[PDB]
């Protein structure tokens, strides 16, 4: 079966890269403003030093994940003012020159679909949220440079110095990477453009509709909010003491009888803090693994043409475009898919004069009466000649060889 | 988490950032690669008299490829480059023992420690 | 080190030395103090065990990545981009460091570049010629065919291009002539 038509398909893939950075303080959480509580808490050697060290390690790793993912270009490229890409329309992903935040339309749709006083109550107990190193105005610049590098220089900018090339010619360089000849593109170029734009038109209409695609990027926020809410709720627990608030205990009890109650409260809150620290340490590993996978996809899918199957989408990979979502990355993969196929009768070789001819690169087919040679991934019949096949042995050992004739395109010219 | 007030003692060159209040650093308009990450797109460094400066870190040199619809660029010379990459493979192997750690050479401690069934196992 | 420091802590007991407690206290009131010490040290040990268990996973992931790099970068030529260095990968060398490995990657990088005017195809006699493997370029007056990653001009012939269709559907096709390196020999 040989295909006869093709289809360009653009798909989306979401990936979390980093989470929120938080820090907690024992002196404010376990004891608050009290002093007798701190004096008793000093009896535990260095439980809080390691608890505050682990969170600092997680926070410093979160700012390295994003740096690994996005920061892969040493030069901030810029698309030329004249938009002449041979019919392809990139205005839906190129940065908007009007809105103050230079983010493309699809980035705005991605940002509006994620929903990042509850906050004050958390902050009042020594819990703080540190700001990330890279603001969105810089991540957007990085993705804009990455996207403007691929559409004007190909894969060359990822391995040295960017070298310009017309887009309609690299779109053929990329067809040669999957097994289709150049002349397929140049003779169907308009059609392919009229396909690609349409695919882009179906992306935003899928993100602006009532669909749950960024949910994998929202579960990360939900888990982090839930853990903090539970940690704050743990302060309203007796843990065996007479009262759950420390000021009351200090107010209506002498030190000798207050020390045991304070110790019970301290051990309860210490366990409640250690559990949260362990959970965050476990979750950071999953976030790190996802960030590494996203960095690999950026390196290979975007800055080159991948040949690994089902890695950069479904189909034959052509190119990819990156976009930034709140605390994550979105990849738009462009793929080539055969559409319409037809049956044919095949044969391994052809015996002409006691010699067996094999296809140089292609396959023999037949429409019922004559035999042609065609490329594997597209239908394009051709006449069998000697400048197109190669000979090896005689037609005795091949299983399904058949009679036929070979052109040998040199006899008529000599006459 | 201070607006700049809430500061006990201040001085000269007080600079306001999105990450908080900065005292002891002089603000400039230049932009270099990050040296000490202050946060929220602000970095700090020590330079030339000698002082500590805080700036908005830059991303890299900006250029525009001379893109045209019938223009290509072809290389003519090459270069062989050798780079290094470090990777950890393993760490140290350590072992600990409760009876020597928690109790030491004592005997009455082991009898009490036996009340916890299979913790040290 | 931190683990050892946890032996120098009261944890609520009268003293942090077990021999001191056992030396000056009879069993009935010594038991509670010893129990406090035991539970404190048990927690101090569990924390260390959990931290080591978490760190071992990161070490294992790094070891797996190093094994993959040794299998692919070293024992073959990789085509994955930015995996075995920056540039086009050629070969690699392994070296050993205390508790780790060091890879020396050799890569090929283009250095100097020049501008040219390109064209998708060539129309000779109502037929469109496409490059078999390469690209058409021009130095201003004549047209040549050259490989993509290096500059090596060549004369356009028929044993170097292939024909498909007529020059009506290609966007930027141009007039030119093709050698057909067989006419002069027959004469
Ligand atoms: C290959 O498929 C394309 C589209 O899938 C076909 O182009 C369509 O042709 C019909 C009628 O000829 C038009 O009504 C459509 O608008 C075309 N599609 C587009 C996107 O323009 C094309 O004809 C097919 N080729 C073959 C040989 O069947
Ligand atoms: C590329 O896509 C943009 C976005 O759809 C097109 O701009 C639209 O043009 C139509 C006119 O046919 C207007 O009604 C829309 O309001 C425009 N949209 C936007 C967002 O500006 C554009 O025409 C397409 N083609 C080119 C060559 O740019
Ligand atoms: C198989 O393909 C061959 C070659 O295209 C077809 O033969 C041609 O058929 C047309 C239609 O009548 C004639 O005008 C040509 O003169 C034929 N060429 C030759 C060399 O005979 C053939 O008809 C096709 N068979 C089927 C079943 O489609
Ligand atoms: C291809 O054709 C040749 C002759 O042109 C076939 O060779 C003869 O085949 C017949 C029928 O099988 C035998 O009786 C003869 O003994 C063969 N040899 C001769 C005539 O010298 C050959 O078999 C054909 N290939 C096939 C059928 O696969
Ligand atoms: C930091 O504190 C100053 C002083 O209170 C704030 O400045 C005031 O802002 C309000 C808001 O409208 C104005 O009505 C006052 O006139 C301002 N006073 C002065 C002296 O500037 C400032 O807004 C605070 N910083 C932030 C980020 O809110
Ligand atoms: C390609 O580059 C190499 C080195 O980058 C050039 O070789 C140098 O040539 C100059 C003078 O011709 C010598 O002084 C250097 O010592 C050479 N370098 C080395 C490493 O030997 C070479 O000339 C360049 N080729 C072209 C065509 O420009
Ligand atoms: C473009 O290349 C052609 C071919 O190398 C150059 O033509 C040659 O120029 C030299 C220099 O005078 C002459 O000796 C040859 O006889 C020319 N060959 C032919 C076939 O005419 C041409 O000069 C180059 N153009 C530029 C601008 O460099
Ligand atoms: C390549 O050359 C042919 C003739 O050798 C051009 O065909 C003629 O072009 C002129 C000017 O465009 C027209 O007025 C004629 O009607 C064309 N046909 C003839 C003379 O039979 C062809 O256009 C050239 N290719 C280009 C310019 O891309
Ligand atoms: C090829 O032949 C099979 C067998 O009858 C048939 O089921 C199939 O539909 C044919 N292919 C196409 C594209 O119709
Ligand atoms: C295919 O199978 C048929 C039996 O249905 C047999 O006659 C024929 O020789 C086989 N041909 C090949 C090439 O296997
Ligand atoms: C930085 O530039 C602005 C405007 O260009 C200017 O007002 C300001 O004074 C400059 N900074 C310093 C420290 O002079
Ligand atoms: C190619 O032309 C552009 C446009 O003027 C120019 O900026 C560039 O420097 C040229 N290439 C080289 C290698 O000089
Ligand atoms: C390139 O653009 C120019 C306009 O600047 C136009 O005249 C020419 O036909 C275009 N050629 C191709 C091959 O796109």
């Amino acid at each position: 079966a040989i295909p006869t038509n093709f289809t360009i398909s653009v798909t989306t893939e979401i990936l979390p890269v980093s989470m929120t950075k938080t820090s907690v303080d024992c002196t404010m959480y376990i004891c608050g403003d009290s002093t007798e509580c701190s004096n008793l808490l000093l009896q535990y050697g260095s439980f809080c030093t390691q608890l505050n060290r682990a969170l600092t390690g997680i926070a410093v790793e979160q700012d390295k994940n994003t740096q690994e993912v996005f920061a892969q270009v040493k030069q901030i490229y810029k698309t030329p003012p004249i938009k002449d890409f041979g019919g392809f329309n990139f205005s839906q992903i190129l940065p908007d020159p009007s809105k103050p935040s230079k983010r493309s339309f699809i980035e705005d749709l991605l940002f509006n679909k994620v929903t990042l006083d509850l906050i004050c109550a958390q902050k009042f107990n020594g819990l703080t949220v540190l700001p990330p190193l890279l603001t969105d105005e810089m991540i957007a610049q990085y993705t804009s440079a990455l996207l403007a590098g691929t559409i004007t220089s190909g894969w060359t900018f990822g391995a040295g110095a960017a070298l310009q090339i017309p887009f309609a010619m690299q779109m053929a360089y990329r067809f040669n990477g999957i097994g289709v000849t150049q002349n397929v593109l140049y003779e169907n170029q308009k059609l392919i453009a009229n396909q690609f734009n349409s695919a882009i038109g179906k992306i935003q209409d899928s993100l602006s509709s009532t669909a749950s695609a960024l949910g994998k990027l929202q579960d990360v926020v939900n888990q982090n909010a839930q853990a903090l809410n539970t940690l704050v709720k743990q302060l309203s627990s007796n843990f065996g003491a007479i009262s759950s608030v420390l000021n009351d205990i200090l107010s209506r009890l002498d030190p000798p009888e207050a020390e045991v109650q304070i110790d019970r409260l301290i051990t309860g809150r210490l366990q409640s803090l250690q559990t949260y620290v362990t959970q965050q340490l476990i979750r950071a590993a999953e976030i790190r693994a996802s960030a590494n996978l996203a960095a690999t996809k950026m390196s290979e899918c975007v800055l080159g043409q991948s040949k690994r199957v089902d890695f950069c989408g479904k189909g034959y990979h052509l190119m990819s475009f990156p976009q930034s979502a709140p605390h994550g990355v979105v990849f738009l993969h462009v793929t080539y898919v055969p559409a319409q196929e037809k049956n044919f009768t095949t044969a391994p070789a052809i015996c002409h004069d006691g010699k067996a001819h094999f296809p140089r690169e292609g396959v023999f087919v037949s429409n019922g009466t004559h035999w042609f040679v065609t490329q594997r991934n597209f239908y394009e019949p051709q006449i069998i000649t000697t400048d197109n096949t190669f000979v090896s042995g005689n037609c005795d050992v091949v299983i399904g060889i058949v009679n036929n004739t070979v052109y040998d395109p040199l006899q008529p010219e000599l006459d | 988490d201070v607006n700049c007030w809430r500061v006990y003692s201040t001085g000269s060159n007080v600079f306001q950032t999105r990450a908080g209040c900065l005292i002891g650093a002089e603000h400039v308009n230049n932009s270099y690669e990050c040296d000490i990450p202050i946060g929220a797109g602000i970095c700090a460094s020590y330079q030339t008299s000698q002082s500590i400066i805080a700036y908005t870190m830059s991303l890299g040199a900006e250029n525009s490829v001379a893109y045209s619809n019938n223009s290509i660029a072809i290389p003519t010379n090459f270069t062989i480059s050798v780079t290094t990459e470090i990777l950890p493979v393993s760490m140290t192997k350590t072992s600990v023992d409760c009876t020597m750690y928690i109790c030491g050479d004592s005997t009455e401690c082991s009898n009490l420690l036996l009340q916890y069934g299979s913790f040290c196992t």
